[PDB]
């Protein structure tokens, strides 16, 4: 926090900031919105009361934009177990009630035709709901056999080779091998979606 | 000529400017309504206690109005009148009761009760001044349906909502009398020829 | 029925209908309409997917996280 | 990981591929597969997610509101201008500096700004005027200098011959660049 500051005051072309694994306090957000010379703050709640933190958040300065990143259980590394799309449909009237909240989906996305949808907001149709349109994407697992990223060259073969899975088999991962991920725990105990080598 | 009339209440008061004519009455009805003011306290907290000059000049109306006649004409009418005006202009400003009573409550700290008793007050003064609500309104909703930019559809609740329907009915009678009054004496003596 | 004040400004009390000004005449968000993606052309004539993304970075509304 | 199958893809070739996907779809979609229907501007970015007259003359009293003031000298059509007025850094050289011209216009009592051929940017030039000992006199020309250089003139009225003395800072104005449009001419600066 404090290099950005120097930096950011030395002029460096920091657009913005993205906090991971858990959204700041109140007053510690506050620090970073008004001490940081950023354009823009990236939170990525994981839970319904996650999203609701980001929410107070906007709240508390309504002409700072939040770029709020929401992630589902399905997506890539450190995990939370939460499906993608219900707390999206319990949050987004809450979300939308905050202009300065820019509202981006991430996991499980990979190409221009399974993302539209959620661009659309047509999405939400097949639950019932009324059109949820998304403001932007977020794409982690699908960049990671790119040229210009160092994956070993094996690491890439390894990834590519991976099948995948439908969203409505994800949570498999907990148990064995789906889509050749697994889940596992950290050191701390947090769940991470890995590749299901021998390691 | 007019001459100032101040209606007060410990911090807030409202400057009346009475006409010459109509002082020798206006400043009896000031002096007996003095009286009937409990004594203010810190933020004027007690439920019958006016926490603004608004609801004062509420208060004032529903005195007024409490004493005039709906078949004669007394002399508190002339009065009553000109309080209205002041009201209507002071602090409407051509707007309806129910707005002003909604920037007091975000606004100001008067609570619910004593908002109802300044809608009751102004209405109650508005038909006992024979000034009824013949001018069709310039409501914001209604114009705009007007013009093909909104539509309404009317919806009507059933049973179950809360436990103490009967409360509504009460809330109904006790504030707005003088528009539903007739409404609920006609359903009453027809329920009764009913049973 | 009631008058009141909903904080949230999720829907109006008997107010809304008697209101005069601007604050009569309130009309809740058709999610559907209010974030359409749209197209729009610089002068250059690059196309970007419009969204209220976009419209603050000046970039495609996509991103490669942390 | 089911969509994650062409090793070696070059970044940008992924990205455009999900970006040009979207158009696409939301051409044919919304647009009748026609490029001509989709609307046009200057630049774009640099728009808050929170959010004209030919000649016009604006005079900066105490009380005059910062950000209808900057609004104003801006003008509604998307060019150099409403950039200089409106974006809240420059770049200088790959650093994002504080932008200078809100910096130089920050209203205060005294202060006049004229803006001439509002309506058509190529030519659009806007003065501020302050006083100068007594008598009111120009202290900023901001105008297109050849189509994508914006120049500053400062101006001291206060000189060793009564002659007045200009100080041209240059900035270049890139609408490819939405986000930092105004850019300054660093070199002999
Ligand atoms: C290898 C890897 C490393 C990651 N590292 C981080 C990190 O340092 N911080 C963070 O917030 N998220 C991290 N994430 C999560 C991503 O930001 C993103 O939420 C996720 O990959 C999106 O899901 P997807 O990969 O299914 O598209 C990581 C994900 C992966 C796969
Ligand atoms: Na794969």
């Amino acid at each position: 926090i404090p290099l950005i500051k120097e930096l950011r005051s030395k002029g460096y072309p920091i657009q913005f900031l993205t906090i991971g694994a858990g959204v700041p306090s109140l007053e510690v957000a506050s620090e970073y919105i008004e001490t940081l010379g950023l354009k823009y703050l990236g939170l990525k709640p994981g839970s319904i009361d996650a999203i609701s933190q980001v929410i107070n958040i906007a709240k508390a300065h309504p002409n700072f934009p939040i770029a709020l990143q929401w992630t589902g259980g399905r997506g890539g590394g450190h995990h939370s177990f939460e499906d993608a799309h219900t707390p999206m449909l319990q949050m987004y009237s809450k979300i939308r009630r905050h202009p300065n909240i820019m509202l981006i989906f991430g996991s499980g996305f990979g190409s221009a035709d399974d993302t539209y949808p959620y661009l659309t907001g047509e999405w939400s149709t097949k639950f019932d709901y009324p059109p949820m349109p998304f403001d932007g994407f977020l794409f982690g697992s699908r960049v990671m056999i790119a040229k210009e990223v160092k994956t070993s060259p094996d690491a890439k073969k390894c990834i590519a080779a991976c099948t995948g899975v439908p969203d409505d088999k994800w949570e498999q991962t907990y148990k064995k091998p789906t889509g050749g991920i697994v889940t596992v725990r950290s050191e701390m105990g947090e769940p991470i979606h890995k590749i299901a080598t021998r390691g | 000529s007019t001459r100032p009339l101040t209606l007060s209440h410990g911090s807030l008061e409202h400057v009346l400017l009475v006409p010459t004519a109509s002082f020798f009455i206006a400043s009896q009805l000031q002096e007996q309504f003095n009286k009937i003011l409990p004594e203010p306290t810190e933020g004027f907290a007690a439920d019958d206690e006016p926490t603004t000059p608004a609801e004062l000049v509420g208060k004032f109306l529903g005195y007024v109005s409490s004493l005039v006649e709906p078949s004669k004409v007394g002399q508190f009418d002339q009065v009553l009148n000109l309080c209205l005006t002041e009201f209507e202009n002071c602090y409407l400003e051509g707007n309806d009761i129910h707005a002003l009573a909604a920037k007091l409550l975000q606004e100001n700290d008067t609570t619910l009760v004593k908002t109802k008793e300044l809608i009751k007050n102004y209405i109650t003064a508005r038909i006992m001044a024979k000034r009824p609500f013949d001018k069709k309104s310039n409501s914001a909703l209604f114009r705009a349906v007007g013009e093909g930019n909104a539509q309404l559809v009317a919806i009507f609740g059933g049973q179950g909502n809360t436990d103490d329907y009967f409360e509504e009915l009460r809330d109904l009678y006790q504030t707005y009398h003088v528009l539903v009054g007739d409404l609920i004496k006609f359903s009453a003596e027809t329920l009764s020829e009913l049973i | 029925g009631t008058l009141d004040i909903n904080p949230d400004d999720d829907y109006g009390f008997k107010q809304e209908i008697f209101d005069v000004t601007s604050n009569g005449l309130k009309k809740n968000p058709n999610w559907l309409e209010e974030y359409h993606p749209k197209l729009i052309k610089n002068k250059s004539g690059k196309i970007f997917v419009e969204t209220k993304f976009s419209k603050l970075i000046g970039r495609p509304p996509l991103l490669v996280p942390g | 990981a089911q969509f994650t199958k062409v090793i070696d893809e070059p970044i940008k070739s992924i990205m455009d591929g999900i970006h040009d996907g979207h158009i696409k779809k939301l051409l044919h979609q919304y647009y009748g597969d026609d490029e001509s229907k989709i609307p046009a501007v200057e630049y774009f970015g640099g728009e808050s997610p929170v959010d004209s007259e030919d000649s016009a003359v604006f005079k900066a009293t105490s009380s005059t509101d910062e950000e209808s003031w900057f609004k104003a000298l801006a003008g509604s059509e998307i060019n150099w201008r409403h950039a200089s007025f409106l974006c809240s850094f420059i770049t200088q050289d790959k650093m994002f500096v504080s932008n200078p011209i809100r910096k130089v216009f920050k209203p205060s009592q005294g202060m006049v700004v004229e803006i001439s051929n509002g309506n058509t940017s190529s030519k659009t030039v806007v003065t501020l005027s302050e006083p100068v000992q007594g008598e009111l006199k120009p202290t900023v020309i901001l105008k297109l200098l050849k189509e994508n250089i914006i120049q500053m003139e400062m101006i001291e009225n206060r000189t060793m011959d009564g002659k007045p003395v200009s100080l041209p800072l240059l900035y270049n104005f890139n609408p490819d660049n939405g986000f930092a449009p105004i850019s300054e001419v660093m070199e002999d600066r």
